[PDB]
């Protein structure tokens, strides 16, 4: 019922100096790419792959 | 007479655990405050947002408030996670007002860590018809619906995460040559029937076409994988994130992995068995998906 919001730091960069760092995006490997949640599932989520997910969604 | 955004959030969140349907009953002038205060933040912020990671990106909600509360429950409540929502907050679902009021309340509270883009349903001529106007009249009055319209007419239209992920509700435009075209759009504005702003909120990818073709919606166009590939090459970007179409897994890749559709309303309308998804982008630009089963 309470958040730790005394140290929120902006992610809005429009005015700001181009971030000196640069990197290309990457998706996690397929075996860790997805976490599925639900009533049937555990709170912290089940870590599945794309095909594993379709099984859980549509057995 | 002094309005308390913290108190409003507390009250919007009291229905966690309650059966899906329990209304929250904000006062009229509380909702008016959320509209006018959030509208001014939208105007003061750019129309083309430049954001940096970490952030979580979410698609259509359409009034399914209890699914919004689930997204936060698993994704983290603001400001534990940063958020970008891609539009279509209202209509079709039964609790459009709670859904949009929680979003505006978090925009006011965490204005540079919580972001919502405009979808094609954040437009009076659409949400007059598809349910939001009805809900506003039923619970409040016509005037309150016009107050939301003035707020929606100032929403930002797209975002770019760490110069690499370009995000919008609908998709690309055959008129989009330079990002400067988007920055020059003036607000407040309605969504026109044709042109750049229309397309960004209405267009769809089509895996089987080449170039640009008609859209079955009767608005804007469809675009093929070649269009996405060339856009990204020309604009030196790496991923399009968009929403606007239901997808069974809640996320769905396109053009290899150059575009992803995110849709965040599970069991959409009750006539689809889809899950809802949220894409997470971490500090070092590693991307994964959090998926919600229909509850
Ligand atoms: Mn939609
Ligand atoms: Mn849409």
């Amino acid at each position: 019922i309470s958040v730790q919001d005394s140290n929120v730091q902006s992610i809005l960069r429009n005015g700001k100096p181009k971030k000196a760092r640069i990197s290309s995006i990457k998706f996690l490997d397929d075996s860790q790419l997805i976490k599925v949640y639900g009533d049937d599932l555990p709170n912290q989520g089940l870590q599945v792959s794309p095909t594993q997910l379709k099984k859980i969604l549509k057995p | 007479q002094p309005v308390d955004v913290d108190n409003i959030i507390d009250r919007l969140l009291e229905v966690r655990g309650s059966k899906p349907g329990q209304q929250v009953d904000l006062e009229e002038n509380e909702i008016r405050y959320l509209c006018s205060k959030a509208r001014s933040i939208f105007i003061k912020q750019p129309i083309l947002l430049e954001l940096e990671a970490p952030i979580k990106i979410c698609g259509d909600i359409h009034g399914q408030y209890y699914d919004l509360l689930r997204l936060f429950e698993y994704g983290g409540f603001p400001p534990e996670s940063n958020y970008l929502f891609l539009g279509d907050y209202v209509d079709r679902g039964k609790q459009s007002l709670e859904t949009i009021c929680l979003l505006l309340a978090y925009k006011i509270k965490y204005p540079e860590n919580f972001f919502i883009l405009r979808g094609n349903h954040e437009c009076a001529s659409i949400n007059r018809i598809y349910g939001f106007y009805d809900e506003c009249k039923r619970r409040y009055n016509i005037k309150l619906w016009k107050t939301f319209t003035d707020c929606f007419n100032c929403l930002p239209i797209a975002a770019i995460i760490d110069e690499k992920i370009f995000c919008m509700h609908g998709g690309l435009s055959p008129d989009l040559n330079s990002m400067e075209q988007i920055r020059r759009v003036m607000r407040p504005t309605d969504i026109p029937d044709v042109g750049l702003l229309c397309d960004l909120l209405w267009s769809d990818p089509d895996k089987d076409i080449v170039g640009w073709s008609e859209n079955d919606r009767g608005v804007s166009f469809t675009f093929g994988p070649d269009v996405v590939n060339r856009f990204l090459q020309k604009q030196d970007m790496e991923l399009i994130c968009r929403a606007h179409q239901v997808v069974e897994d809640g996320y769905e890749f396109f053009s290899k992995r150059q575009l992803v559709t995110l849709f965040s309303a599970p069991n959409y309308c009750g006539e689809f068995d889809n899950a809802g998804a949220m894409m997470s982008v971490d500090e070092s630009l590693l991307c994964s998906f959090q998926i919600l089963k229909p509850a």
